[PDB]
RNA sequence: UAUUGACGACCCCGAUUGGUUCUACUACAAACG
RNA sequence: ACUGAAACUGUAGUAGAACCAAUCGGGGUCGUCAAUA
């Protein structure tokens, strides 16, 4: 029995609204109509695990112990947008109460005594947690040029402000996983289209997205189609899932409101940024973290500045960020490839090519990438898979060369061979 | 109506908010479905292909109205409007509206005015004694947001009929 | 016919996309040797 | 020229998959203003 569980948002933080956009793969700009918003429960929010199990057998099932282990590992995901940043939950303070409803003393204990407490650690010792095959990629990046996703609307003292999220009782700068996934998908697709020399200009945005290997890795929209009598969903969830990224740098929910509600860049904004950066008495040190930047458009005949075209960015020039965490469900891919572990190698090869570009500054992230922002420096990529198939196990590596040369050459050549075999005939690799 | 102390007053109030919220939403759809009602409520109008103001100026307002969670946040929207009004080029962006900047000022600062525009008869929708006064005080900011969102959507989709020829 | 005689800042964000597509009940228990 | 009794509208089913809050913009720069005598 699974009960409905009310969510307690920490303190009384309100729901966040998260903006979303589809970026046209030809023009590189927001696709028409593809502008959306999702209300999301913050992070740190708590809800009950409301579970009851009626046992007819004696003891507690192994599969159910494995489930509770996965909850404490944080391996189950809940809700929408599981690949695009959301849905990770972790169980804490698991309690097991047992009632022997088969016997008088246990039935009265159900009525009166609130049950026998079982030590979870005893069952947790009897079992080994059978975590499914997955690859986890953790990327350590420092912004080279300021990096920020744009906040949902223009501020007063500053027009363009960084996006923030509630992370417990504090606000942190966030790079949505929707954003890291769209840039990775965009480069993944560009690689595929480059090899096949396949243009994206005539396709609409839903068609632009739908190209091979990325449909399995990054996922494809649900779309039932009659093939011939048979009816097939073209949709599949992404095997690749990215988690929202957060800064080392946190502020109290009001400290940031002091910045959002500042009205004069040289006035009350200066205390707000000095407060929020943690340098209340060093505007210099404060502005080596969050720097207001004025920009003009200069009229081409007159010079000076174009009427109205004065705007300001709060550039997070010195915000430090947490590692980006990507999660490849190898088990989900293997299901798409109908169990064939040999079909993994092109998807793995693509993903490593996307990571080679990410490390080589070929993928900028966030707002303003062409306009002075968004360049990242990747100093380490840590590939850390569990229960990988034996030929993919050389992925278990901490890479620091951008060009993947920390992976064994015999493994990179094996991937390159399967990659080249796919390039020679780029079939829909999950069709059988 | 229920006595104010009645034990089911809390439960009844959940039914009331639901009936009020969905009433406000359906009426906002209806009011936004006519261009005369959009021009009356916000001053927003179509002038051929043109929108007064441009959709970008409506989007700016609508992005500020997202912050109107309560009547203690009407200072946020009045802050935006005074900043807009204090900049001559941005104020002129709203000329050829039917007095849209003051219509927005009123809707955000006259608490009765959203209810005057909605003009919902809430008597079939309330059962708690003092239900109307409390729900109006509770659902005000949501009603403002709901009506403006509907108006701006109905505006843009009537603009598409004039603009996309 | 061409003189009188020096002062003074401005711009403060602008334009746009604001949802798109799929799933809309499926098996049952009552029917039928 | 005597009320039928007894019987949970329940069981299985993740409102989800796909979607970059993004595109463009040197914090820039010279002669105007007033009308007569």
């Amino acid at each position: 029995i699974v009960d409905d569980a009310v969510i307690h948002i920490p303190n009384n933080a309100d729901v966040e609204i998260r903006e979303g956009v589809g970026i046209d793969r030809h023009f590189g700009t927001a696709a028409n109509g593809f502008k959306y918003s999702r209300a999301v429960i913050p992070k740190g929010s708590k809800f009950k695990l409301p579970l009851t199990f009626d046992s007819q057998d004696d003891g507690l099932p192994n599969a159910l112990i494995q489930l509770l282990c996965a909850l404490e590992a944080g391996d189950i995901r809940l809700g929408a947008a599981k690949t695009r940043g959301l849905g990770r939950i972790k169980l804490d303070d698991l309690k097991l109460k047992s009632f022997a409803l088969d016997k008088p003393e246990g039935i009265f204990s159900a009525l009166l005594d609130q049950g026998k407490k079982l030590d979870w650690n005893q069952l947790k010792a009897n079992v080994t947690y059978q975590s499914p095959p997955y690859l986890g990629i953790s990327i350590t990046w420092n912004p080279k040029d300021p990096v920020m996703v744009k906040a949902e609307g223009d501020g007063l003292a500053i027009d363009i402000l960084p996006l923030v999220s509630q992370v417990g009782s504090d606000v942190r700068f966030v790079i949505p996983g929707s954003s890291i996934k769209g840039i990775l998908r965009t480069q993944a697709e560009r690689i595929i289209r480059t090899i096949c020399q396949s243009n994206g200009s005539e396709k609409n945005f839903l068609e632009q997205l739908r190209i091979n290997l990325v449909n399995e890795l990054f996922g494809s929209a649900s779309l039932s189609q009659k093939q011939n009598g048979k009816d097939i969903d073209l949709g599949k969830i992404g095997a690749l899932a990215v988690n929202d990224c957060f800064s080392s740098l946190s502020m109290t929910p009001d400290q940031w409101k002091a910045v959002e509600n500042a009205t004069e860049m040289t006035g009350n904004l200066q205390p707000a940024l000095k407060q929020a950066t943690g340098y209340p008495n060093n505007i210099s040190q404060a502005y080596k973290v969050l720097q207001p930047a004025m920009h003009v458009a200069v009229d081409r005949w007159t010079g000076g500045a174009a009427e109205g075209m004065l705007y300001s960015v709060l550039e997070p020039i010195g915000v430090t960020w947490e590692p980006i965490q990507v999660h490849l469900d190898i088990a989900r891919l293997k299901n798409y490839y109908h169990g064939k572990e040999e079909k993994l190698k092109p998807a793995i090869a693509l993903l490593l090519l996307v990571l080679r570009d990410l490390a080589n500054k070929k993928i900028p992230v966030g707002y303003g990438t062409n306009r002075g922002m968004g360049t990242i420096t990747v100093s380490q990529i840590t590939l850390n898979g569990k229960a990988l198939p034996t030929e993919l196990e050389p992925l278990n590596k901490t890479m620091t060369c951008p060009n993947l040369t920390d992976l064994d050459e015999a493994f990179r050549q094996d991937l390159s061979t399967a990659w080249k075999e796919w390039i020679a005939d780029p079939i829909d690799l999950c069709q059988q | 109506p229920l006595p104010t102390n009645h034990p089911t007053q809390d439960y009844a109030r959940l039914i009331e908010k639901a009936a009020w919220r969905e009433a406000i939403q359906n009426k906002a759809l209806a009011l936004a479905s006519s261009r005369a009602k959009r021009e009356e409520i916000l001053g927003i109008k179509i002038m051929g292909k043109d929108s007064q103001p441009t959709m970008t100026q409506l989007g700016g307002f609508r992005s500020v109205l997202k912050r109107l969670h309560s009547r203690n946040n009407r200072d946020i929207v009045t802050g935006y409007l005074t900043a807009l009004e204090q900049v001559s080029n941005r104020k002129e962006k709203w000329s050829n509206t039917s007095q849209g900047l003051t219509k927005i000022r009123n809707l955000v600062t006259q608490e009765n005015l959203i209810w005057n525009h909605l003009d919902i008869d809430f008597s079939p929708l309330t059962i708690t004694q003092n239900g109307v006064n409390q729900l109006k005080s509770e659902l005000w900011a949501e009603a403002v947001r709901t009506l403006v969102d509907a108006i701006i959507r109905g505006h843009k989709r009537d603009l598409e009929k004039a603009q996309e020829n």
